[PDB]
């Protein structure tokens, strides 16, 4: 088969967002051509076998001739730099060993990406209104977390959890509820807030009936850095209510195989709409009109010119020039191979979101998910676990602490073993304006890479804007007829 | 009910959409290919299959993992006129083999469709043919014809019962409960 030289929209890079926006746009009509450099699908939203991400850690460790005189070239990328820091230690035996992890890579889906999906919101609504559910399945998180003194203990999670908790006092009971009662119909209370508004939710909890030990919970457990304004909270503590009991107990669900297979899944929908798919396909450059300005092709790595009316590209594939003025953030990440959970009970698949508060301030709050074999991202005998948080210094340095109270690295002594870890730090490059990226065609639009949030809404509010400029007037991922 | 989860691999241009619709809705066309279901007896069981087509991710090679995952039976297709399709054959296999990772690898269930015999100038012997399924720990060979439906009945039968079997030793051995859809 031979690559058309023609299309509406060419998609450069497979993360989630170009994922979504290749899926709308082929389901409205548009004829798209979606491309990655890579091997393998999602850029920086991928998962791994075990034997798959060694081979990702290493890399972290001319077309001139056809530009006529009336049109200029955007050399792309060369080298991904969205990664740093990579640093892998391993303290299994080189029962469990280093070589039954290898023996059993290919039972592992490590992400990169550490995320849950909420049970209502802006992913979940797509999956269910453009059918791409059906590409998928999942679990429910079944404990929400958190150190009670040292010690890690299961937080209540629904009605009945406070009606059996032995820690609450039966005034905190009454208090607890009264207030949540309020959060979930907080917008209907103006003035019971109103004052509060410039000043962080932290501060205002502080002036409501609730003892301390229950602001806490509030914060840290439900709202979930330390300076957001009341009014984020409370829209926080709402949604994380509303979620409770759609699918289990918890506001949170997790795809099985991992976060790696939701921007594959979307790329199918692209695929079935007659999206044209090339993995190992980069691109060399943009061609741009001189005179109009507005991108007109890409030179592929084979020299083919490819004409699109729409480009849209993942940030990483842009070159260092058309970056040179932007200022992007860091996450810092660490994935862990455990030999136990960090709260042992006889059922033993829990999946699970810890968080871990800052000790002191200048650090950012973490976050530990803990993934059973029943998740079908680990082998039998071991759990995976991701932590993260919005970077300070290098990801060991901002995750190690946190590793180190939750695990042992021997095998001789309470703590679960910790037999594999990996910490990186990734580009942040959500929010970022296109003004801040140089001389970009109008007809040129970027996608970021992950963000740090819990959820996914960045990813799908950015891939709805784009659309709405790509496709105007057009329905956003309709389910197929 | 039992759900069988069925792949269709093998070169853009063999048969491989046509094979599947011609299956289910027992049509044959001269434009949106995802998957189709159909309540199918295999043995005195009645049992779903469910046939996902690789939406033409194929053509460059392009098809990713999360497609492989959870196959009970994996479909091979070659054009008998087209020695070429033939050929590539073991490159598929192997394919499958590295993206789905199934338990007893060596005993994956495998079916070999030579389609459109239909035709009157087939290159592909089906000597030939059989011989190279049996170099593969015995695959079952079929010869089809979407056009002309020839086969696809029959050769979705033990298509079917492999994939049974298939499905039935993995659920033997799934400690787990059954994952939540939306
Ligand atoms: N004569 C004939 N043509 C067939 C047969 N099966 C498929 N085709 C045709 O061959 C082309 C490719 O078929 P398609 O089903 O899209 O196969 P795919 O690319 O493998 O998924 C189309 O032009 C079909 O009409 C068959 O049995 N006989
Ligand atoms: C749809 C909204 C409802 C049902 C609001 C009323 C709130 C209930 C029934 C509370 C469920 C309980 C929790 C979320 C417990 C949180 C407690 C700690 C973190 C100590
Ligand atoms: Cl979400
Ligand atoms: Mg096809």
């Amino acid at each position: 088969d031979n690559l058309p030289s023609d299309f509406d929209v060419i998609v450069i890079g497979t993360g989630l967002p170009e994922s979504i926006i290749a899926a709308a746009c082929s389901r409205s009509g548009q004829r798209v051509l979606h491309v990655d450099s890579r091997s393998y699908y999602g850029g920086n939203w991928a998962s791994f076998s075990f034997s798959g991400l060694l081979s990702w850690l290493k890399e972290y460790q001319m077309w001139q001739e056809q530009i006529l005189e009336n049109e200029e070239a955007i050399p792309l990328s060369s080298k991904d730099k969205t990664i740093q820091h990579v640093e892998v230690f391993c303290y299994a035996s080189q029962r469990i060993t280093y070589s039954q992890i290898i023996k059993e890579g290919r039972r592992f889906n490590i992400d990169l990406v550490s995320k849950l999906l909420y049970s209502r919101g802006l992913l979940i609504d797509l999956l269910i209104k453009s059918n791409v559910s059906r590409y998928a399945e999942f679990k429910n998180i079944t404990r929400i977390l958190a150190f009670r003194e040292g010690t890690v203990e299961q937080v209540p999670c629904s009605r009945a959890d406070v009606f059996n908790s032995k820690q609450l006092t039966m005034v905190e009971k009454r208090m607890l509820m009264k207030f949540l009662t309020f959060c979930v119909e907080y917008e209907e209370h103006p003035d019971e807030y109103r004052a509060y508004e410039g000043t962080t939710f932290s501060e205002y909890l502080k002036t409501q009936k609730l003892t301390p030990n229950l602001q806490y919970f509030v914060l840290h457990s439900i709202a979930m850095e330390t300076t957001s304004c009341t009014v984020d909270g409370l829209k926080a503590t709402k949604k994380f209510l509303q979620c409770l009991g759609r699918y289990g107990n918890t506001p949170f669900l997790f795809p099985l195989y991992g976060q790696g297979e939701l921007p594959q899944c979307f790329c199918r929908m692209c695929a079935v709409f007659g999206g044209i798919y090339c993995l190992r396909h980069s691109v060399q450059c943009l061609v741009v009109d001189k005179e109009s300005r507005k991108c007109k092709a890409v030179i592929d790595q084979f020299g083919q010119r490819i004409i699109s009316k729409h480009f849209i590209i993942e940030d990483s594939y842009l070159s260092e020039n058309t970056c040179s003025r932007v200022q992007y953030r860091q996450i810092s990440r660490a994935v862990l191979i455990t030999d136990g959970s960090v709260l042992r009970t006889d059922a033993d698949q829990q999946v699970s979101i810890l968080t871990v508060p800052a000790e002191e301030p200048g650090s950012f709050a973490v976050r530990v998910i803990e993934l059973c074999s029943s998740t079908m991202t680990c082998m039998k005998g071991t759990y995976l676990v991701h932590l993260t948080c919005m970077s300070s210094k290098t990801a060991r340095e901002d995750l190690e602490r946190v590793v180190q109270k939750l695990f042992t690295p021997y095998t001789e002594i309470e703590k679960p073993r910790l037999l594999w870890a990996l910490y990186f730090n990734m580009r942040d490059s959500s929010d970022i304006s296109r003004d801040c990226y140089n001389d970009l065609p109008s007809n040129v639009y970027v996608c970021s890479g992950p963000d740090s949030g819990l959820g996914n809404d960045n990813a799908v509010k950015q891939a709805e804007t784009l659309f709405q400029q790509i496709c105007p007037n057009e329905d956003f991922c309709p389910a197929p007829p | 009910k039992v759900l069988l989860k069925v792949i269709i691999l093998g070169d853009s241009g063999v048969g491989k959409t046509s094979l599947m619709n011609q299956y289910v809705n027992k049509k044959f066309s001269n434009i949106g290919a995802d998957f189709l279901t159909k309540e199918v007896m295999v043995d005195d069981r009645l049992v779903t299959m469910q046939i996902w087509d690789t939406a033409g991710q194929e053509r460059f090679q392009s098809l990713g993992v999360a497609f492989y995952r959870g196959a009970d039976c994996c479909v091979l297709v070659f054009d008998v006129t087209a020695p070429n399709t033939f050929k590539t054959l073991d490159s598929w296999r192997d394919e499958f083999l590295i993206q789905a990772s199934p338990r007893d690898p060596e005993n994956f269930p495998f079916v070999v469709l030579g389609n459109k015999i239909d035709l009157e100038n087939r290159q592909v012997a089906t000597k030939r043919a059989q011989a190279w399924c049996y170099s593969k720990n015995n695959i079952p060979y079929f010869e089809t014809s979407a056009k002309e439906a020839i086969n696809v009945e029959q050769a979705f039968q033990t298509i079917a019962r492999n994939a049974l079997k298939q499905e039935t030793e993995v659920e033997l051995y799934n400690e787990f409960p059954e994952p939540i859809k939306l």
